[PDB]
């Protein structure tokens, strides 16, 4: 009954619906960025400065 | 010593039918143009047909051997 | 402000359901796609033709231009 | 006369849970709305992002 | 007359829509620019700081900059003086003005290379083909003195003598310095020099595609949802009769 | 431009009455081997090669 | 020879307004002359035209057409407005001619 | 009044144009480009301001200030891509908007149409002066070709050109004034858009069937607000895909080279959205004649409403016109293609053909076929 | 942020020009709103009493 | 005008010194700003005095 539970607690009152969108965005962003960055770096393993750096890092 | 894969591959590609035929037509042009003393002709076209076929071939293999 | 003075209408009944009582994209296979095909079909021989022709004129004109760049062996025979 | 008027049949369109005329439609209302609003709330999140 | 040979398409590791640049290759390419091309080619739009976190570390970048002497001033006497480079400095110009440049290249002007791959049809494919494609003129074609035959250059007679050959330098990373290897690297470097944002642009594009797929779907539903009212709507004409 | 003596002749040989801008090659110069012009195409302004 | 009938029947079918249940007259652009004529139509003919049009717009929005059995047939198409419209234009021309006179 | 949405003098306006506005129930995707054009306008202005805040209108600094923007300004490169490509998106949408208009006879709304043409003309001038700003080789020479078009006008021609230039050739005063014009014009476009929509509301929208929709209207919200937002995201994908994965697909590499007054590029070719017109300009081997053909190629749009002979508004039920319509569209593709090629056989002849047929379809075939179709309906 | 740097400098100048170019038009637009609200009632007058009897 | 610290001051000078009537246009703009404030102040004054603010 998630759809049902979600409706009552989150989607019914316009106020709660707004808070749900705010937190939802906050959560979504954190996850979407990380996943997106991961997918990108994975498709480019060994080509980024992130990958090469260790060779010349010598601080 | 040291060998540029570009040389290797270019020689291999020149063995190709298309290159061989193009090469052939070029040598023929070169020969006749070089033998005359009053002709406007030039062998750019045949050279291009050749270079075009050879290099197209090179493109596919060359980077496989480069770092 | 136009609603209310648009047209003189009589004896027409209409029935509708809340958007929550129905499906958003119903009968995709039994109705949607069959109609997309209908629509496509009824227009392809109206649209496609001139574009096909444009494509040809393009192919020709392009090939002809490049053909005229080639050497004419009959210019150096003698 | 209006007595001879009846609402057509919308079975080719009704959501599965309100297809049966002898079942309360209220029991599936929250789900039917929860879902539609979920889409909307999600679109709002993607948009805010 | 207008006979031209167009370069083939090489499978650069940065050609794919989600393909970043090979930074090892960009680092090397830089050395080629620094040790070979910069002798006659300027790169006005890139500074030593641009290297940091891309191809070099900050320490390295600073070193590279200090290797150069730059003019500054005026000082207290209103005199111009020399000083060692700072990472905020842009790459040194080989000449004070194009006049001097031409003067040192037989009237020919070596172009700035900051945007060269974008200023030429074919981009790196063209720069690569030109660098490795020198050869003797075909029968019936004579190159005037000072120029060199290159089928890839328009007109085919370029004022640039073949800039690179095997082992013309030594990659400090041990990569076999072959002519084509060198061209391939410097070309990669040139791509970066022209669009430093290359990588970030592609990472954004990825997200753009995902968010777009998602959002387009949700909006499609919502439009369908609201319009269902009219789409399934029925009507009849019941005149009194 | 410095015109060879060969050139200066071919310009003396031009049907003027059959030209767009009816002008004799000696109405444009003060010294035959020296022709000075403003290299801008009188059409839409490009520079003539 | 009956060449028109051949052509006019082909066109009618090619046009396709009959797929929406519309008569030829239902599709006329409502300029001044047409607007006037419409006001002269008898109640029923008017209400009928309205339903056909509303119905067609509903079809147009739905992106459907009527089942082939409901398409109007070339020879059953009713030129319900043409007579009115002609009178309307005639009258107009009369006024026009007269106002120059 | 009981509810503010109607009494308030400002909301009243929003309500009557975007909430309670009566809209035909059956308008298609072809009616989505009006709002898309509006969004391009808002988008272009917003990105233009952001770019203008780092731009420098001076021949010695133009090119590099743009370079400075793309290389140093946070997301400067992104903002520039969005602006440059947005201009294309703007033309794609304006052309489809126009097509829809001609097809559905939306031009029978004469004032909405006419201002529509003014909007097009203004957008063209905007794009032109804007394109010149980066000051590359293409910016410079295009500016040279275009401005010299006006020199074709008899008597006052040379005088007008030198005036517009602020000197004897395209130079710094041309650049600085072009920047100002480029900054100003977009706002005239915004203003005239209001006039456009004002005339339009006098009658509300037309619809695909070309028959009165008074019997079936619906509130703009949420029907078309939702449909419009959907259309926005659909067109937004290609736009972003292009801008983010192929930033330079549409531009001439020649514009990555600082303008050189002494060297004209070998193949001067205009942006894609001007090709078909360029083609027409070249069809007539006579300076003035070619200019008139070009002028007429666009001003011909003011004539459309008077070449309507059909007794029906749209082409929906006019199969012969529909063919004639797609011929015209294809004719435009051919012109576009011809405009990107050099002036040489077979292009020259193909070009003059397409040019000649372009005007023939609009000035003769369309009114003629419309009359012919009327008779086949027995009218 | 407003400065675009650590002090009033070139990026301040170029952004100020753009603002200066833009704002006058916001002034023009808001003027329309000004006169729009005004016409809801028309002008007031020196005696501060209704002038409906003498317009 | 030219918005760049190295050219601002002189572009204005160029305007007043070289542009036909440039000096006049600059005076009208500079002084117009003042007339603008004189008028806005009196407009406000009138407003406060006559209760236009209601
Ligand atoms: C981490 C990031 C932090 C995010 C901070 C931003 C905070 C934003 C949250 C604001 C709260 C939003 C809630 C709105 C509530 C109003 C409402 O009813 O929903 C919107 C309402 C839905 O109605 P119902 O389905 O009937 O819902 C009734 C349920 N009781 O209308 C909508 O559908 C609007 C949502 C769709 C958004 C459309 C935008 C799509 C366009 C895409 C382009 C991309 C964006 C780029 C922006 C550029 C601008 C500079
Ligand atoms: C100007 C510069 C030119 C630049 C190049 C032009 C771009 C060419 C790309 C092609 C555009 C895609 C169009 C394909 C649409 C295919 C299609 O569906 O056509 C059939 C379809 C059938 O509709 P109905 O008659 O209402 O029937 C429905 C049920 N009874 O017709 C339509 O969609 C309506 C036509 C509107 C599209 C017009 C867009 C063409 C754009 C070019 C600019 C032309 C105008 C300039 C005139 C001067
Ligand atoms: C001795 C000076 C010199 C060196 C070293 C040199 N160049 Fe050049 N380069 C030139 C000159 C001179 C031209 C001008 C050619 C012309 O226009 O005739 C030129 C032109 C070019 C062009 C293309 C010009 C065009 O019109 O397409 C490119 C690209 C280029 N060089 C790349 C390189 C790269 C990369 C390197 C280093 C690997 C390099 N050059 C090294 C002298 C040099
Ligand atoms: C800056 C450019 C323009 C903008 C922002 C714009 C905007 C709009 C808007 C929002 C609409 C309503 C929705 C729609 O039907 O698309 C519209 C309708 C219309 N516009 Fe434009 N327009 C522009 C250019 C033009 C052009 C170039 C023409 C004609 C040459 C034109 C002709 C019309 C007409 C006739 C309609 C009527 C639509 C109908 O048939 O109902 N518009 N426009
Ligand atoms: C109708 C909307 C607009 C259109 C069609 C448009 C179009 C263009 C075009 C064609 C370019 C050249 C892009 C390139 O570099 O290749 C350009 C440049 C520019 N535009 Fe706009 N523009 C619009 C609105 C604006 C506005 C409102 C401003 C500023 C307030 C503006 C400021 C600029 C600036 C500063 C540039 C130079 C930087 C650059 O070239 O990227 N534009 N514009
Ligand atoms: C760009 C600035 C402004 C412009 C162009 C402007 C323009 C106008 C116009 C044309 C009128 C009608 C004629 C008149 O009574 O003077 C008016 C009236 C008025 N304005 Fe402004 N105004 C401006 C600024 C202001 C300011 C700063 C205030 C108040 C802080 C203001 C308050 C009013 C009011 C209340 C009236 C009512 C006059 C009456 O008592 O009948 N205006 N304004
Ligand atoms: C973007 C562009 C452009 C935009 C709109 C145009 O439409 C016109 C605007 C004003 C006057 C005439 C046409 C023309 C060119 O501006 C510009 O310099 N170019 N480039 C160009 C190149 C060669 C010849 C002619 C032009 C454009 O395409
Ligand atoms: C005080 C807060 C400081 C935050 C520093 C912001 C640094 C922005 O870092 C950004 O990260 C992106 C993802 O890796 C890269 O693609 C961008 O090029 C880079 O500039
Ligand atoms: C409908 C299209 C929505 C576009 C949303 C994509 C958001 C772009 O995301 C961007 O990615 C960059 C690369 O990691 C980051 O450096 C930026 O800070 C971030 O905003
Ligand atoms: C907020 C969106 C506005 C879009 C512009 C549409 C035009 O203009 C019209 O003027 C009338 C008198 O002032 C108003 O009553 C109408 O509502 C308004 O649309
Ligand atoms: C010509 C400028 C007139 C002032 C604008 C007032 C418009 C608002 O006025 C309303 O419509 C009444
Ligand atoms: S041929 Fe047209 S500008 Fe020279």
């Amino acid at each position: 009954a998630l759809l049902r539970q979600a409706y009552s607690a989150l989607f019914r009152r316009t106020s709660t619906f707004a808070l749900t969108v705010v937190l939802g965005a906050v959560l979504f962003e954190r996850a979407f960025d990380q996943g997106a960055d991961a997918i990108f770096e994975h498709l480019n393993e060994g080509k980024l400065w992130k990958h090469i750096k260790h060779k010349y890092e010598a601080s | 010593e040291l060998v540029d894969p570009l040389t290797t591959i270019r020689e291999h590609c020149e063995q190709t039918e298309k290159c061989v035929k193009a090469r052939e037509r070029l040598e023929l042009c070169d020969a006749r143009v070089s033998s005359r003393s009053h002709t406007e002709e030039q062998c750019t076209e045949e050279l291009f047909d050749f270079l075009h076929a050879r290099d197209h071939c090179v493109a596919h293999k060359l980077f496989n051997k480069l770092k | 402000i136009h609603f209310g003075n648009l047209a003189r209408v009589r004896h027409i009944i209409t029935y509708s359901l809340s958007p929550f009582e129905q499906r958003a994209i119903p009968n995709i296979f039994s109705d949607a796609l069959p109609n997309v095909w209908r629509r496509f079909s009824s227009q392809v021989f109206k649209v496609a033709p001139p574009f096909l022709g444009a494509y040809l004129l393009y192919s020709w004109g392009t090939q002809e231009f490049e053909r005229l760049k080639r050497k004419n062996p009959a210019d150096y025979e003698n | 006369v209006h007595n001879d008027v009846t609402v057509p049949d919308f079975s080719a369109y009704r959501r599965e849970d309100v297809m049966d005329a002898t079942t309360s439609s209220q029991t599936s209302s929250e789900d039917r709305k929860g879902f539609s609003y979920l889409v909307t709330a999600t679109a709002c999140v993607a948009t805010a992002y | 007359g207008e006979l031209e040979l167009h370069p083939p398409a090489f499978p650069w590791s940065h050609g794919g829509p989600l393909s970043a640049l090979d930074h090892s290759s960009v680092r090397r390419g830089f050395q080629v620019y620094k040790q070979v091309c910069s002798a006659c080619h300027s790169m006005d739009y890139v500074a030593f700081r641009n290297l940091i976190g891309v191809t070099h570390t900050e320490a390295e970048a600073k070193a590279l900059a200090e290797e150069v002497e730059v003019q500054d001033g005026p000082d207290e006497n209103g005199e111009l003086f020399m000083r060692p480079g700072k990472i905020s400095d842009y790459f040194p110009k080989p000449y004070p003005n194009p006049e001097a440049a031409r003067a040192a290249n037989n009237g020919a002007l070596p172009p700035d290379l900051s945007y060269i791959v974008n200023a030429r049809h074919g981009g790196e494919d063209y720069v690569f083909s030109l660098l490795t494609g020198y050869c003797d003129p075909p029968a019936g074609v004579v190159v005037r003195e000072g120029l060199h035959y290159n089928p890839y250059f328009p007109g085919q007679a370029i004022g640039m003598a073949p800039p690179i050959y095997n082992e013309i330098l030594e990659y400090d990373d041990g990569t076999p310095a072959t002519m084509s290897q060198i061209a391939k690297d410097v070309c990669t470097f040139l791509r970066w020099a022209a669009e430093p944002e290359h990588d970030q642009r592609k990472r954004m594009g990825l997200k753009m595609l995902l968010i777009s797929a998602l959002l387009t779907s949700l909006l499609y539903y919502m439009k369908r949802h609201k319009w269902s009212v009219l789409k399934s709507r029925k009507m009849a004409y019941r005149p009194p009769k | 431009r410095h015109r060879t003596q060969a050139e200066i002749n071919q310009e003396a040989e031009v049907d003027v009455s059959k030209l767009r801008d009816p002008q004799h090659d000696l109405d444009r110069v003060k010294k035959p081997e020296w022709v000075i012009l403003v290299g801008v195409c009188t059409h839409l302004g490009c520079v003539p090669i | 020879g009956r060449l028109m009938d051949r052509i006019r029947k082909w066109y009618y079918n090619a046009a396709g307004f009959n797929k929406y249940g519309l008569m030829r007259d239902d599709t006329l652009y409502e300029d001044d002359d047409v607007k006037e004529a419409l006001k002269r139509l008898p109640e029923d003919l008017y209400n009928e035209r309205m339903f056909r049009i509303k119905r067609a717009l509903d079809l147009s929005l739905k992106h459907r057409i009527l089942p082939k059995e409901q398409w109007v047939k070339y020879e059953e198409d009713k030129p319900y407005l043409e007579p009115y419209l002609k009178e309307v234009i005639r009258e107009r021309l009369e006024r026009e001619a007269w106002n120059k006179k | 009044a009981p509810n503010i949405r109607k009494s308030h003098p400002l909301l009243k306006m929003i309500n009557n144009s975007l909430i309670d506005l009566p809209a035909p129930s059956n308008i298609s995707a072809w009616w989505n480009f009006g709002s898309l054009l509006a969004v391009c306008l808002m988008t272009q202005i917003l990105t233009g301001l952001l770019l203008a805040m780092h731009y420098t209108a001076d021949t010695s600094l133009a090119f590099s200030s743009v370079a400075h923007t793309c290389r140093n300004v946070q997301y400067g490169w992104l903002i520039r891509n969005l602006h440059a490509n947005g201009a294309s998106f703007f033309f794609i949408c304006i052309f489809l908007h126009i097509g829809r208009g001609l097809y559905y006879g939306s031009y029978l709304y004469k004032e909405t149409w006419n201002t529509g043409v003014i909007l097009l003309l203004t957008l063209m001038a905007t794009a032109f002066v804007g394109y010149v700003l980066p000051w590359g080789q293409m910016s410079f020479w295009g500016a040279t070709v275009i401005t010299n078009l006006f020199s074709a006008i008899p008597y006052i021609g040379h005088t007008l050109v030198e005036w517009a230039w602020g000197g004897f050739s395209v130079d710094n005063p041309t650049l600085t004034r072009f920047f100002a014009l480029h900054f100003l014009l977009p706002f005239a476009i915004a203003g005239i858009t209001i006039i456009h929509l004002t005339f339009l509301h006098e009658s509300g929208s037309n619809n695909p069937l070309g028959i009165s929709s008074d019997s079936d209207k619906i509130p703009f919200h949420p029907y078309y607000s939702f449909k419009d937002i959907l259309g926005l995201t659909l067109m937004l994908t290609p736009f972003l895909t292009l801008a983010l994965f192929s930033p330079n697909l549409l531009g001439d590499p020649e514009n990555f080279t600082p303008a050189n007054p002494l060297v004209t590029p070998p193949h001067i070719k205009p942006e894609w959205y001007f090709l078909f017109a360029y083609a027409i300009l070249r069809s007539i081997p006579n300076k003035l004649g070619g200019v008139l053909a070009l002028a007429a190629s666009v001003l011909i749009l003011f004539l459309i409403p008077f070449l309507h002979k059909s007794k029906q508004r749209t082409m929906t039920f006019r199969p012969l016109s529909q063919t004639l319509f797609w011929l015209l569209v294809a004719n435009l593709l051919i012109l576009t293609w011809i405009g990107s090629q050099p002036v040489e056989h077979p292009f020259i002849i193909i070009g003059q053909m397409a040019s000649l047929s372009y005007f023939t379809i609009l000035l003769i075939l369309f009114p003629t076929i419309g009359t012919l179709e009327n008779k086949m309906l027995n009218y």
